[PDB]
């Protein structure tokens, strides 16, 4: 228990970290144009394509 | 012939008078311009809903 607490404290910390940073917005912007690409992966295919 | 007035009149002279050219012309586009848009749409959405 205290394990978890001190690894994921680091854990934890890092992942409200990452979420803020990517929320900073250009990274908001490789959200829409990688996503895109992405939606190309996700529309390559016809039955991908339902995005 | 449409005015058709017998038979001929000599030297009647008209304006290219505009304004229409202007309007009309937009006009032309448009038609033009949706309807590539519909077309195009009803292509990839492919899909019932749309076309």
């Amino acid at each position: 228990l205290a394990i978890d607490g001190r690894r994921m404290q680091n854990a934890v910390t890092l992942l409200r970290k990452i979420e803020m940073i990517g929320t900073t917005g250009i990274g908001a912007s490789a959200v829409h144009l990688a996503q895109s690409r992405i939606v190309d992966q996700m529309a390559g295919r016809g039955l991908i394509d339902d995005s | 012939e449409l005015l058709g007035l017998g038979q001929r009149r000599e030297r009647v002279r008209i304006l290219k008078p505009t304004v229409a050219h202007a309007i009309i012309q937009m006009w032309y586009s448009w038609f033009v311009e949706d309807d590539r848009t519909l077309a195009a749409a009803r292509r990839t959405s492919r899909d019932d809903a749309e076309k």
